[PDB]
Protein backbone atom coordinates (compact mmCIF):
# COMPACT_ATOMS: atom_id res chain seq x y z
CA UNK A 1 0.00 0.00 0.00
CA UNK A 2 2.62 1.91 1.19
CA UNK A 3 4.65 1.65 -2.60
CA UNK A 4 1.25 1.80 -3.81
CA UNK A 5 0.48 5.58 -2.62
CA UNK A 6 4.19 6.79 -3.08
CA UNK A 7 3.45 6.07 -6.68
CA UNK A 8 0.13 6.89 -7.74
CA UNK A 9 -0.72 7.20 -10.87
CA UNK A 10 3.26 7.27 -12.57
CA UNK A 11 4.16 7.15 -15.90
CA UNK A 12 0.70 4.92 -16.34
CA UNK A 13 0.80 3.68 -12.85
CA UNK A 14 4.21 2.57 -11.89
CA UNK A 15 6.03 1.76 -15.27
CA UNK A 16 9.40 2.61 -13.52
CA UNK A 17 10.53 0.48 -10.92
CA UNK A 18 8.90 -2.43 -12.72
CA UNK A 19 11.54 -2.05 -15.00
CA UNK A 20 14.54 -1.35 -12.14
CA UNK A 21 13.30 -4.63 -10.23
CA UNK A 22 14.33 -6.53 -13.38
CA UNK A 23 17.43 -5.64 -13.29
CA UNK A 24 16.98 -6.42 -9.56
CA UNK A 25 17.10 -9.68 -10.29
CA UNK A 26 20.57 -9.20 -10.63
CA UNK A 27 23.06 -11.08 -7.69
CA UNK A 28 19.95 -13.53 -8.54
CA UNK A 29 18.50 -15.74 -10.23
CA UNK A 30 21.74 -17.74 -11.55
CA UNK A 31 23.35 -20.22 -11.81
CA UNK A 32 26.08 -19.59 -9.49
CA UNK A 33 25.10 -20.40 -6.59
CA UNK A 34 28.42 -18.78 -4.42
CA UNK A 35 30.07 -15.21 -5.06
CA UNK A 36 34.01 -15.54 -5.25
CA UNK A 37 36.44 -12.80 -4.71
CA UNK A 38 40.30 -12.70 -3.34
CA UNK A 39 40.15 -15.78 -0.61
CA UNK A 40 36.61 -14.54 0.58
CA UNK A 41 33.68 -16.39 -0.35
CA UNK A 42 30.16 -16.27 0.18
CA UNK A 43 27.65 -18.31 -0.34
CA UNK A 44 23.90 -17.73 -0.59
CA UNK A 45 23.26 -21.09 -0.42
CA UNK A 46 20.17 -20.96 1.97
CA UNK A 47 18.21 -18.03 0.52
CA UNK A 48 18.99 -18.75 -3.42
CA UNK A 49 15.30 -20.52 -3.07
CA UNK B 1 33.01 -48.65 -36.05
CA UNK B 2 32.60 -45.33 -35.82
CA UNK B 3 28.75 -45.12 -36.22
CA UNK B 4 27.91 -48.45 -34.46
CA UNK B 5 29.87 -46.69 -31.39
CA UNK B 6 27.15 -43.38 -32.20
CA UNK B 7 24.20 -46.53 -31.81
CA UNK B 8 37.06 -45.30 -32.21
CA UNK B 9 37.13 -43.02 -28.90
CA UNK B 10 33.91 -40.77 -28.98
CA UNK B 11 33.78 -37.60 -27.12
CA UNK B 12 30.61 -37.54 -24.77
CA UNK B 13 28.39 -34.68 -25.21
CA UNK B 14 26.71 -33.04 -22.22
CA UNK B 15 23.78 -30.32 -22.66
CA UNK B 16 21.68 -29.29 -19.34
CA UNK B 17 18.35 -28.14 -18.64
CA UNK B 18 17.45 -24.61 -16.55
CA UNK B 19 15.14 -21.94 -15.81
CA UNK B 20 15.19 -18.51 -16.24
CA UNK B 21 12.66 -15.61 -15.53
CA UNK B 22 10.78 -18.68 -15.17
CA UNK B 23 10.89 -20.02 -18.74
Amino acid sequence: ENIYNRLGEDLNKWQALLVQIRKARGTFDNAETKKEFGPVVIDYGKVQS
Amino acid sequence: AWTQVLLPKIKNVVHELRITNQV
